[PDB]
């Protein structure tokens, strides 16, 4: 997150870290056994870290659980980034409490101008690298599909939306992929891609979660 | 010019 703020410990209790000997992407807990992330975060052997604040120090409220299955969308397109959504089933159910909690899936798609919370442990610098110890948060509005396609001509599909600030300085960045975009307590987006980070007229692009609720439910039922 | 936000990122010439 560039231009964000320290969230506060466990204030985003559905935020998870995906770890492979280092933090490499985020995700969102949607029930005791399943996490939503981005398909471009797929790899074998993912370890899911729940209850985290300082990702570099074990503080006491963490639950580490290995992924048993990591299921990319069956039509994920690694070039266009269409359908950039992945479901991770946990080897054992997480213990849900105040600091580890699921986030609701949407019942409708959100509208432009709606304010959302974007979070992660990604880079805090738009040109360089500085990775935070603690979780960072950003409040950002959904932009109109018109503005999104103007920023990214030919590159935005029906399963993507833009959120952020066209003036630059405030955006998700490397290490935030797969994490949540929450609007009015509903998981509306997944950090996916952009042209760099926090650059003028290049807002973040996010997977449109509302289009996948049926696929999510069927996948949970079939695994 | 399109780049994912993973560690490491995949970023294309477009
Ligand atoms: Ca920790």
């Amino acid at each position: 997150i560039v231009g964000g703020y320290t969230c506060g410990a466990n204030t985003v209790p559905y935020q998870v870290s995906l770890n492979s000997g280092y933090h490499f992407c985020g995700g969102s807990l949607i029930n005791s056994q399943w996490v939503v992330s981005a398909a471009h975060c797929y790899k074998s052997g993912i370890q899911v870290r729940l209850g985290e604040d300082n990702i570099n120090v074990v503080e006491g409220n963490e639950q580490f659980i290995s992924a048993s299955k990591s299921i990319v969308h069956p039509s994920y397109n690694s070039n266009t980034l269409n359908n950039d959504i992945m479901l991770i089933k946990l080897k054992s159910a997480a213990s849900l409490n105040s600091r580890v909690a699921s986030i609701s899936l949407p019942t409708s798609c959100a509208s432009a101008g709606t304010q959302c919370l974007i979070s992660g442990w990604g880079n805090t610098k738009s040109s360089g690298t500085s990775y935070p110890d603690v979780l960072k948060c950003l409040k950002a509005p959904i932009l109109s599909d018109s503005s999104c396609k103007s920023a990214y001509p030919g590159q935005i599909t029906s399963n993507m939306f833009c959120a952020g600030y066209l003036e630059g300085g405030k955006d998700s960045c490397q290490g935030d992929s797969g994490g949540p975009v929450v609007c009015s307590g509903k998981l509306q987006g997944i950090v996916s891609w952009g042209s760099g980070c926090a650059q003028k007229n290049k807002p973040g692009v996010y997977t449109k979660v509302c289009n996948y609720v049926s696929w999510i439910k069927q996948t949970i039922a079939s695994n | 010019g399109r780049g994912t936000k993973s560690i490491p990122p995949i970023a294309f010439p477009d």
